[PDB]
């Protein structure tokens, strides 16, 4: 582990004793998805699990196109539809689905097992499976429901931004399989740049609350949106409106342990200081002299 | 008053409550080991990492079962009464090993009642609060929201749960002669009195009356 | 001499060569994984290698810190007189168990002053060749060379300082009734009279007189 020496998080390890980092001036990359282009077609699901040597099970229509119905072990990203008349016309939003890659990640924060979870410094968050151990705290931790259990081996999978490729110098194959280019890859700031000049054009078209979907309570993300209605995320099939990582786990995940660990090193004290300075509780202490 | 002991516990109690000890051995050490991920020779408390998370839940739903059959046993002898009151009152005092000179002390005293309850308590907590987080069988029933309060109050309930039996279990090594009625179900007349007074009185009582009631 | 204990040790002094075994166990055990790695579990001594190399000498500061309070407030009872020779020409008596037969003994004999220099000066070679050799803090403003030799002296000075405590627990262990007086206090007078005649002589001199001196 740590070989490529650019681990800037890293789960369940201590902060006094941070992960092998010292290469870590590369530039941040993102993706970013224009829903305002796509055009549902499914080939990323199909690019993605044909890329990464996966397959899902042949599943069921139950009255929608979305297929698979969620994300799983076998399913890294899928294509979410919503059909709506709330701004007055009728409307198909369309959205790919999968992890956002957030640049604090609840998942890595929720995670009990030591490297199970880590952060590379250009923003890819990925899972080392030789370090999970299937509990699936992650799955709660994360605010944005992505990571999947695999039950044929109790381990969590999810979107890797094609760590593999981008490690490389090649972009991920979800993002040059597009058809039509509502996907788009490059550097965080860059794509910052893209998405906000996409942003103008839809006002220009009519749309006066587009925006990019880079929310701050995760400390933005690296997989990026640019939605034409960003004052209602909720009309995509559910996407949060600030999105954060929730305040019950930051209490178990932060001040919870060190409270812990001040009582138990307490009470050890005063039961250790208590036994020495009284002495045993013996049925005679009296015929002792 | 003419035998070295008196039979303060029962075979079925004795067995029963060294089998929760041990299970509650692995179960605090494999959760202390998800709590405090640095100390990581625990993650080897069921042999592996990956075995841990499994064996947990179950050897926590054994100490609950056992536990209710416990709380069935000692419940009627736990309940409190105005006569704890003195004993809540000189907890300084009897700490100092002096709790005879100021309190009534019936088969169990007010500290141990309380730590019945604490830990009958914790116990239920825990066996909810453990079914909604486990995966694979359970938590996919529950919404998301619920089971992160449940993962934040099962390591709190825990936590709470293992100071306790850390007290408990000092308590024991602490007023001596204890351990060996745990083992071996017998109290000597003495300690009976010093710890326990009326308790003794009523067994004393019981016994030498009926054995009078016979006739001899 | 109607008493079955003599207090040997004050609670102050008790707390603190307790707290000093507890310190040294996660010290020695730390030491003794850098010195032999193929000991690979000491390695988790602090929870983690990397941990370890951090609290190693914090945790070595504060054992030196709690030796200086022993060190004023023991030394004075194990300074070497003429009447130790007696102790060191019978040694191999000694170890049979027949110490009282061939030597003088006061508050502490003369193996136990000897144990104490020993403690007391590896303890003070491992604080000045640690600071020199702690990273980040102040190996940076040591000359190389004398970071090599302090890397040297540090790593024998500790095996030899755990020899000592191996053999000091030893003694502790073997001259029985002795561990109890250092976590209760006392002492039986019969312990005394054996073990430590001279000192035992005095106590009760001092007692006895100045009880006599009262005006009974
Ligand atoms: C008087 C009151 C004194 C109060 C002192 C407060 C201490 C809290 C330290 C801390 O949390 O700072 C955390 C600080 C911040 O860490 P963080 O990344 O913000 O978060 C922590 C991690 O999230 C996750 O938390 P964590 O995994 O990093 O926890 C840290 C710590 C965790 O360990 C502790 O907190 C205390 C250990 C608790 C033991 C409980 C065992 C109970 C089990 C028994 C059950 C019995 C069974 C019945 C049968 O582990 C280490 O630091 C090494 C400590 C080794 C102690 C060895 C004792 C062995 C004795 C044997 C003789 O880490 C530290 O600086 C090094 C701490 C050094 C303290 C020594
Ligand atoms: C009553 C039955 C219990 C059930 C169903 C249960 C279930 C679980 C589950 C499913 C987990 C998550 C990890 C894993 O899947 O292995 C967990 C974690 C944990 N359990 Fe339990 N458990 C029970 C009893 C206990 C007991 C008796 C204790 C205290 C000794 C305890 C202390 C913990 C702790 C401290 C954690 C980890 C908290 C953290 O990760 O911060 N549990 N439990
Ligand atoms: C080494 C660990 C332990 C020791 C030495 C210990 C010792 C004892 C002793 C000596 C008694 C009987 C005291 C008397 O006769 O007054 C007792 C009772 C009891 N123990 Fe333990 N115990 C240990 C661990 C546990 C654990 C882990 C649990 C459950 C979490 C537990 C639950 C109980 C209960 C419920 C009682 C009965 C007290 C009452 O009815 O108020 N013990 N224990
Ligand atoms: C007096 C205060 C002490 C200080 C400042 C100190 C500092 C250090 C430092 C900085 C190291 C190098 C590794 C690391 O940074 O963690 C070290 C290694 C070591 N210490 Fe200490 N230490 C002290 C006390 C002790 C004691 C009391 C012992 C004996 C139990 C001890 C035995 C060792 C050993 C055996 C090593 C490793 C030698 C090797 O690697 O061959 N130290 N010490
Ligand atoms: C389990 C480990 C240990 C045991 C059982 C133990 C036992 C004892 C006992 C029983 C005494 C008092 C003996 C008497 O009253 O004559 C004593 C004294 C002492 N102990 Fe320990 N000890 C241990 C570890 C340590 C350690 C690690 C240190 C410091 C490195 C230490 C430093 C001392 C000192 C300086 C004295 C006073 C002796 C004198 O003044 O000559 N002990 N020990
Ligand atoms: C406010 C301080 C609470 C003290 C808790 C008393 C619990 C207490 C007191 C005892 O004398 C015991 C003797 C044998 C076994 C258990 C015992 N416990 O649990
Ligand atoms: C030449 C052999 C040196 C023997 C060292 C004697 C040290 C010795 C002898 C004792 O009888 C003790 C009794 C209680 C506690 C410590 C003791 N120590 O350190
Ligand atoms: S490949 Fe592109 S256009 Fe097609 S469904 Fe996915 S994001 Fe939309
Ligand atoms: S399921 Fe795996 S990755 Fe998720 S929190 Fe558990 S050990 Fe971490
Ligand atoms: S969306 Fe979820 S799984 Fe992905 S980085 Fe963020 S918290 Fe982790
Ligand atoms: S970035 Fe790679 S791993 Fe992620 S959805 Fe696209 S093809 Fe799949």
């Amino acid at each position: 582990a740590m070989e490529t020496q650019d681990i800037i998080k890293r789960s369940a390890t201590n902060s006094i004793t941070p992960p092998s980092q010292v290469r870590d001036y590369k530039a941040e990359v993102a993706k970013l998805i224009d829903v305002s282009t796509c055009i549902g077609c499914k080939a990323c699901q199909v690019a993605c699990s044909e890329w990464n040597d996966i397959r899902d099970e042949v599943g069921h229509c139950v009255g929608v196109y979305d297929n698979p119905a969620d994300l799983s072990a076998k399913s890294w990203t899928v294509m979410r539809f919503s059909e709506t008349e709330q701004n007055g016309k009728l409307e198909w939003l369309i959205r790919k689905d999968g992890c956002m890659h957030c640049e604090d990640p609840g998942c890595l924060k929720a995670c009990p097992s030591a490297g199970a979870i880590i952060q590379y410094a250009n923003g890819i968050v990925d899972f080392q499976s030789e370090n999970c151990i299937g509990c699936g705290y992650c799955i709660a931790g994360c605010p944005f429901n992505i990571p999947r259990l695999n039950k044929e081996d109790n381990r969590v999978y999810k979107c890797t931004l094609c760590v593999d490729r981008v490690s490389v110098g090649q972009e991920p194959a979800c993002v040059k399989t597009c058809p039509t280019g509502a996907i788009h890859f490059g550097t965080k700031k860059e794509m910052l740049e893209l998405a906000e000049q996409r942003v103008a054009k839809l006002k220009a078209r009519g749309y006066e609350h587009a925006g990019v979907y880079n929310p701050e309570g995760v400390g933005g993300t690296h997989v990026m949106y640019v939605l034409h209605h960003a004052d209602q995320p909720e009309l995509y099939h559910g996407l949060p409106k600030d999105p954060k990582i929730d305040t019950s786990v930051s209490l178990w995940k932060g001040a919870l342990k060190p409270l812990a660990a001040a009582g138990f090193i307490a009470t050890f004290a005063g039961l250790i200081f208590h036994y020495i300075g009284i002495g045993p509780n013996k049925e005679v202490d009296d015929d002792e002299e | 008053s003419k035998s070295k002991m008196i039979v303060r516990t029962k075979f079925i109690d004795r067995a029963c409550h060294w089998t929760v000890v041990i299970c509650f051995f692995l179960v605090a050490l494999s959760g202390i080991s998800f709590f405090f991920p640095t100390l990581q020779w625990l993650t080897q408390t069921f042999g592996t990492p990956q075995m841990g998370r499994i064996l947990h839940p179950f050897f926590g739903i054994a100490i609950f079962v056992a536990l209710m059959f416990m709380f069935v046993r000692f419940v009627h002898h736990n309940i409190p009464d105005k006569k704890d009151i003195p004993w809540l009152l000189n907890i300084v005092e009897v700490l100092k090993g002096n709790e005879h000179k100021v309190a009534d002390v019936g088969k169990y005293n007010a500290g141990q009642k309380m730590m019945f309850w604490s830990i009958m308590s914790m116990i239920f907590v825990l066996l909810v609060t453990g079914v909604i987080i486990w995966r694979p069988y359970f938590a996919q029933y529950f919404p998301m929201q619920v089971v992160r309060y449940s993962l934040l109050i099962h390591a709190a309930a825990g936590i709470i749960l293992i100071h306790a039996i850390l007290i408990h279990m000092y308590m024991a090594f602490w007023v001596k002669g204890s351990i060996k009625g745990m083992i071996e179900g017998k109290v000597s007349r003495r300690w009976a009195k010093k710890h326990h007074p009326r308790w003794y009185r009523e067994i004393e009582k019981a016994e030498a009356k009926k054995e009078s009631e016979e006739g001899i």
